[PDB]
């Protein structure tokens, strides 16, 4: 091991996914983090059951 | 202008979307806001009118 | 929140769409997700969205 | 004379068009480390450039 960064903050992350110490200038796609309390909606017909 | 509207109309083509439209889900997406849905972005044309 | 509407199941947000659709319950787009659904009982059709 | 200057250009967030934003399905996205970073440098550059 010679060096290591955490993949903590937003540049650090952006780092990590690109598998690179250094990032070329220019434009990056991202997302946001999903949540995790999800709710349940539930949608169908009323048939004969 | 000719050339812009005597030949078909892109609208089945790529045209930028509004991207500040497709999230406000105030109407269903159209084909633009669709394609963003599965991470396609068409950019601006740099040829500026 | 997730949902299963209509026999589609899948995770976004619901919200109230001013479209008024006259056929069908269910809008799609080309690659299959659902876009929006219409409730039977109303007539208020909700879009979905990532 | 009609010649063309530029094409529009589309650049795809790779993790989106694959999972769908789907947790689970990112986690297994990890392990091919050089397919989405191969697929939106190739993209990103030529809209730069
Ligand atoms: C629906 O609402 C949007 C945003 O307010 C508006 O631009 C559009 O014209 C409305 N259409 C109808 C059918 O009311
Ligand atoms: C039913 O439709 C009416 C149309 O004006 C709307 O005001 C009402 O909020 C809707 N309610 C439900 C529960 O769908």
């Amino acid at each position: 091991i010679a060096n290591i960064i955490y993949c903590n903050s937003v540049i650090n992350r952006l780092r990590c996914d690109q598998l690179s110490f250094d990032v070329p200038d220019g434009f990056y796609s991202t997302s946001p983090i999903q949540p995790v309390e999800l709710p349940v909606s539930i949608v169908s017909l009323p048939v004969y059951h | 202008d000719i050339l812009f509207s005597k030949l078909v109309t892109s609208g089945l083509g790529t045209v930028d979307a509004d991207y500040k439209k497709c999230t406000k889900g105030l109407s269903i997406a159209d084909l633009a806001c669709a394609q963003y849905y599965n991470g396609i972005m068409v950019l601006p044309g740099v040829a500026d009118a | 929140t997730k949902y299963n509407i209509y026999d589609v199941s899948g995770v976004g947000v619901i919200r109230i769409s001013n479209d008024t659709f006259l056929n069908g319950i269910t809008y799609t787009s080309t690659s299959g997700n659902l876009l929006g659904f219409k409730d039977v009982t109303n007539g208020t059709i909700y879009s979905i969205t990532p | 004379e009609y010649l063309q200057i530029t094409s529009t250009p589309i650049v795809v967030d790779c993790s989106t068009y694959v999972c769908n934003g789907n947790v689970r399905c990112v986690e297994l996205l990890k392990q091919y480390t050089s397919a989405c970073k191969t697929i939106e440098d190739a993209l990103r550059n030529s809209a730069m450039l």
